[PDB]
RNA sequence: UACCUGGUUGAUCCUGCCAGUAAUAUAUGCUUGUCUCAAAGAUUAAGCCAUGCAAGUCUAAGUGCACACGAGUGAAACUGCGAAUGGCUCAUUAAAUCAGUUAUGGUUCCUUUGAUCACUUGGAUAACUGUGGCAAUUCCAGAGCUAAUACAUGCGCGCCGAGACGCGUGCAUUUAUCAGUGGUGACUCUAGAUAACCUCGGGCCGAUCGCGCGCCGGCGGCGACGGUUCAUUCGAAUGUCUGCCCUAUCAACUUUCGAUGGUAGGUCCGUCGCCUACCAUGGUGACCACGGGUGACGGGGAAUCAGGGUUCGAUUCCGGAGAGGGAGCCUGAGAAACGGCUACCACAUCCAAGGAAGGCAGCAGGCGCGCAAAUUACCCAUUUCCGACACGGAGAGGUAGUGACGAAAAAUAACAAUGAAUUGGAAUGAGUGCAUCCCAAACCCAUGGGCGAGGACCCAUUGGAGGGCAAGUCUGGUGCCAGCAGCCGCGGUAAUUCCAGCUCCAAUAGCGUAUGCUAACGUUGCUGCAGUUAAAAAGCUCGUAGUU
RNA sequence: UACUUUGAAAAAAUUAGAGUGUUCAAGGCAGGGCCCCCCAUUGAAUACCCCAGCUAGGAAUAAUGGAAUAGGACCCC
RNA sequence: CCGGAGCGAAAGCGUUUGCCAAGAACGUUUUCAUUAAUCAAGAACGAAAGUCGGAGGUUCGAAGACGAUCAGAUACCGUCG
RNA sequence: UACCGAUUGAGCGGCUCAGUGAGGUCCUCGGAUCGCGAG
RNA sequence: UAGCAGCCAGCUUAGAACUGUCGCGGACCAGGGGAAUCCGACUGUU
RNA sequence: CAGUACGAGAGGAACCGCGGGUUCAGACAUUUGGUUCGUGCGCUUGGCUGAGGAGCCACUGGCGCGAAGCCACCAUCUGC
């Protein structure tokens, strides 16, 4: 008996089919264009739309003005509108069925940081959130796949110690300003 | 096993505990006493998870040797006491007077109450035991024996009696009309009037509670309180009594508190 | 050691079932006290939870009581005549609950001499007093053949391998002519 | 994601299986830079174990005339209370265990809570002192003392009869009798009374310890501890109803020697064929008894699933069972206890050969067994438990070490001109020390500043490239050889399949293989398969259970 | 009395699921806001838990009983 | 005569006549009023061949003998059986 | 690769008949020894 | 009226206690057994 | 004697002396064992003397122990 939880759960899965080309090019074509560095990405957002749309499914068998249907379904849009995934002109629950894993890819922080002007491409914006670079309301984050929030969205910038915000230089700034 | 067991885990423990789960392997296993295991919470629970008098299981310790905690008016030094419902915890350092009762939900409260009103308690009536020269007793559910009790006091109504003195001031007449609260089963913290009370004779008696708002529930006989006769009630009710607002009904309260703060 | 545990008997169905722990204490039995009838020798043996038991294991002095009327002395015990277990305990002369023995009978009628001031085995205001009671003192035909001999048919009501006493209760009414019939038809 | 593909023929449409495909289990091959979490001698062997450790325990308050000390501080011992909890393993165990349900008005219960109930006696003993035995042991013996919270002693009603006493102080205990205070669906309940009983191996009414001196030989302050009878609480035992896998190549089983029931008793904490004695001849079974098998502990659960299902559950939670194999008992509130004892069996240790002693399916570690599983480490600080206790102890537990069982996050480059080991300046990590933080001390992470990348030599592997199945009419070698290949096949001197070079593909710090298991499989079909000819309707009819 | 609906009752952990920026996530049950405290009753929900047993409604469907050798049901009294 | 005709639960059943019992269908404004359908372990019947005990034994004919045929022929064909 | 096979084939396990039966526990009495009692 | 009273009559069976030196069908009476081969079926006869 | 002579080794003697034994021979009964109809003692089955006591009968009724004799490399002693 040790004072321990051993909960764990995967958050991706394989397709059926290993070798469908009519899969490999679909996926490749979304590691490509957000910036991904392997399949287990694009098989965990794939897996994560299938959580929320599984979820949705069971409360569309529910009848309408159930108790349970108005509370866990009012709970999940206001979750996906937080996050931005889900416009706020028609959330209801039959919508959550027509959702893409392309919304849930616009998401991440190194789409946003890139689409905020803070970084020159996608590959470019992934490499400085490994480096300790941009933050979110003054809170540096590390993880390239920072889900932003609509309340956090306004407030993604460089560090304050940074050399591309305002911070002292890097190593090999002046590194070279001391040989020369 | 080969005897009593002396020891509880810590997932084991009653949920209402609000314990976790990486703290620690074993919970405290109230000692002995009044309430019973599962109904009942221990003091260091009181004192180091709901007070946060204390942050370790040492310092509870010190806090009780040093004769400043007391059940009842009487002085506890024991750290796993089952303090239960309707128990008083009485600090004379700070002055403070507590009183366990149960949440809106199944759970306990701390609920301050003043010096005046900690003066007593309620205790519901479990059995009328005739002993030696036709005394009769009342076996209270905090195993108080009382001798020589009003012959109008019954199976299953509720006392209120002194901490200092011990004997009975008043009584409530179980019957309809009057208020009880809820100790147990799906509708623990509950507060609202008796209307019917279903007699099954060799089995369970099951009664049937209305709160103020309408919301008629039931409940067995063995985990009615009477609290009140009436409609007025003879101790403090904690705040959110016995409305039992749905999860629905809490989301609308909770979202209309977070803009006005 | 002797256990009274259920699960080495065999099913209602009839198949045998196998054990599913040792002879565990709380199910130990122990062996019989076997009363015999001689001057008092009662062992106390531990039970469980502390208790104590009274093993009787030879007793001649009993506090019988008496039916028709209200009297309880302590008498001796001569012999056992009947037992409706088996025949064998009557031999050994064991004392044991529900069995007839044969009581001693001078306290009661000494008893009965001294309140009804009558013969049984053979002022003004105190006269009144038995006149009352003698309206009320006839004895049964079965009983005062019994006071003759001074043995009393008694029935041992207490269990002497328990408590340690060999008390009980005198034999009258349609009870007394049941056990009659019993020992006559051994004698015979 | 409610999915299919190769293979019988010259070709075709089918039944069908073999093969492919994707999870999940252990094991293994190759490979590995960060950070977090975490399983880990279950499978064969409930096989055998060196050594250390794992249960001990003082308050102002049961005893305390050695040390060291101005009474106190501290030891040994006795008296207490614990050691029956925890931990470990899954051998046994198919209405047994267990899970819901429910009863005990068929029971007992240490501790905890509340009720109740002589101004001080007697005799021993340990520690201590001292004489000693044995080859040897938590071995003892002889003698001399002395304490108790040790062990024993002790201060109105019914009878009678001139309406004056005596017995019952009272509660327990046991039996008998009879009038119906308060309860319960329902007492042969709980209380009243009478008659006595009341165990010498006799049930109880404090011959007890504290800090304190306040006053009129006397009354007083506050606490500790102990006992009786009732409550409670932690429970524990024994029952109620329903629910287990495979097997008919197990169809009748049980009953001298208890099987089913009745009666009386014994016994037990209590109920009961639990046992004995006398009687009755029953009890179970085709709705599967009984017997056998289980690589069977049961369940909460786990894996995989469109819906139904299939499989797994030694494994941290609950219950049960057992400490080499069985059996017996002591102490106690609680044990049929084994980190208690006594035997036989197996195994094994020391020995002056007379004897003595042993139980790691506890924590480390060793051996053996195997495809298969880690440190003879640290601390009681957290979590709790035990104890005369705020102070002690705890391999229970916690923290490190081993660790690709697995799960999450996530480097191996980014940005600009020029036609690439070309060039160019920027950017933080890996690593490395130094402070701080962290933590019982440490370690890890995190925060800073000092070093730290140009083949950013700080180099990404593992399987494939005929089809299924994404990917070479390439080049050299071999010539039905060596080898490849899950399947179909390839190799017969011009091999897209072998051995290699180059290139390419897939997943990626992983990946291949072997064996189970799941979906594939509507190839076990309740949902949902078939039986004219592909495997298949008894030769036919009657006939009870069963089904309808 | 089967079925059906409701209620009572039920160990947690696990599963589902509400809230909450451990830098994200697996997870945890904590933590958020203001200048020695106060507010957010700070939070630490809720659902599921076969079958059997218990309880209260419904009376379709499927079984079952009632008067036939009548003294059968009500009265009379 | 003898049929893609009849009957029987199937196997099976073909001269005339008599006897015994049974059966389907049809007819009915008769009667009983659910008595029914299919049915594990059970039971009746069941071609030909074969077995046992008797009677019988015309034809046919396993086995076997012989005559052919053939490379061989213990086969096909033929004569006895 | 299984099968039949004289060899009362051989080995290793489970539950038991009968006999022998260690060691506890109770019951009867037995009194080394100690101060009528404890033993 | 779940039959009783009186009287008479033998011979067997079962169980139990106690007891002698574990001896007890105490003399007498009174099958050794098992696994196989050969021959003849068997009883009978010579 | 001796692990010596001898032998490269591996291997490996003999005389003197000491202590026993095999076979055989001649005896012997203290001891152990066999026998026991001193029919010695106890017990016991069936029957018989009326019973107790004491005894008898069943070609030695049977059983346990057993003296004296005799006896065995089955005990012991001697052998130039
Ligand atoms: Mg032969
Ligand atoms: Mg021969
Ligand atoms: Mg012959
Ligand atoms: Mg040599
Ligand atoms: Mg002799
Ligand atoms: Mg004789
Ligand atoms: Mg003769
Ligand atoms: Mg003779
Ligand atoms: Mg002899």
């Amino acid at each position: 008996p040790v004072a321990k939880t051993w909960v764990c759960s995967k958050t991706y899965v394989t397709p059926r089919r290993p070798f469908e080309k009519s899969r490999l090019d679909q996926e490749l074509r979304l590691i490509g264009e957000y910036g991904l560095r392997n399949k287990r990405e694009v098989w965990r957002v794939k897996f994560t739309l299938a959580k929320i749309r599984k979820a949705a499914r069971e409360l569309l068998t529910l009848d309408e003005k159930d108790p349970k249907r108005l509370f866990e379904g009012n709970a999940l849009l206001r979750r996906l509108v937080r996050i931005g995934v889900l416009d706020e002109g028609k959330m209801k629950l039959d919508y959550i069925l027509g959702l893409k894993v392309e919304d849930f890819l616009e998401r991440r922080l190194q789409t946003q940081v890139f689409k905020l002007g803070l970084a020159k491409s996608i590959h470019h914006a992934r490499v400085l959130i490994r480096q300790r670079h941009i933050r979110v309301r003054k809170q540096v984050v590390n993880i390239p796949s920072f889900v932003v929030r609509l309340d956090s969205q306004k407030h993604i910038d460089f560090s304050l110690r940074s050399p591309y915000g305002g911070g002292r230089p890097g190593r090999v700034k002046r590194k070279n300003a001391k040989k020369a | 096993a080969r005897g009593p067991k002396k020891h509880l885990k810590r997932v084991a423990a009653p949920k209402h505990w609000m314990l976790d789960k990486l703290t620690g392997v074993f919970a405290p296993r109230p000692s002995t006493g009044p309430h019973k295991l599962r109904e009942c919470l221990p003091l260091i629970i009181f004192l180091r998870n709901r007070l946060k008098y204390a942050l370790t299981g040492d310092e509870v310790k010190k806090i009780c040797m040093q004769r400043f905690i007391k059940i009842d008016g009487k002085v506890r030094t024991d750290i796993t006491y089952p303090t239960g419902f309707m128990d008083v915890v009485s600090i004379e350092k700070t002055g403070e007077n507590f009183r366990l009762i149960y949440d809106v939900k199944g759970r306990f409260t701390v609920h301050r109450i003043t010096n005046e009103e900690a003066k007593y308690k309620l205790c519901k009536v479990r059995k009328i035991l005739i002993g030696t020269k036709g005394i009769p007793h009342l076996v209270t559910h905090d195993a108080r024996t009382i001798r020589y009790p009003d012959p109008l006091i019954k199976v299953n109504d509720t006392i209120r009696i002194d901490l200092d003195t011990g004997k009975i001031t008043d009584f409530i007449k179980f019957e309809t009309g009057n208020m009880c609260m809820v100790t147990g089963g799906a509708n623990l913290g509950r507060i609202g009037v008796i209307t019917n009370r279903e007699k099954h004779p060799g089995s369970f008696d099951v009664v049937h509670v209305k709160d103020s708002i309408g919301n008629s529930f039931a409940t067995r006989l063995s985990n009615i309180f009477v609290i009140g006769k009436g409609n007025k009630p003879w101790v403090s009710l904690p705040r959110g009594k016995g409305v039992r607002l749905t999860i629905a009904e809490e989301r609308d309260k909770r979202l209309a508190a977070k803009q006005s703060s | 050691g002797i256990s009274r545990d259920n699960w080495h008997k065999r099913r209602r169905t009839g198949g045998k079932r196998k054990p599913v722990h040792k002879k565990r204490k709380y199910e130990l039995g122990r062996p019989a006290a076997n009363t015999k009838i001689g001057p008092r020798r009662i062992h106390t043996i531990r039970v469980r939870g502390g208790n104590k038991k009274y093993r009787a294991l030879r007793l001649d002095v009993g506090n019988f009581s008496w039916g028709s009327e209200c009297c309880t002395r302590k008498t001796r015990i001569i012999d056992v005549v009947y037992n409706a277990s088996n025949n064998e305990l009557v031999r050994t002369k064991t004392l044991v609950k529900n069995c007839v023995v044969l009581v001693d009978s001078t306290p009661y009628r000494q008893w009965y001499e001294s309140h009804y001031a009558l013969p049984l085995g053979r002022s003004k205001k105190v006269q009144k007093k038995f006149t009352l009671r003698r309206k009320t003192a006839k004895i049964s035909p079965l009983l005062e053949e019994q006071f003759l001999q001074g043995k009393l048919l008694a029935c041992i009501s207490s269990r002497p391998g328990q408590c340690g006493r060999a008390d009980g209760y005198v034999l009258e009414g349609k009870e007394l002519e049941f056990y009659l019939r019993k020992i006559k038809a051994k004698k015979g």
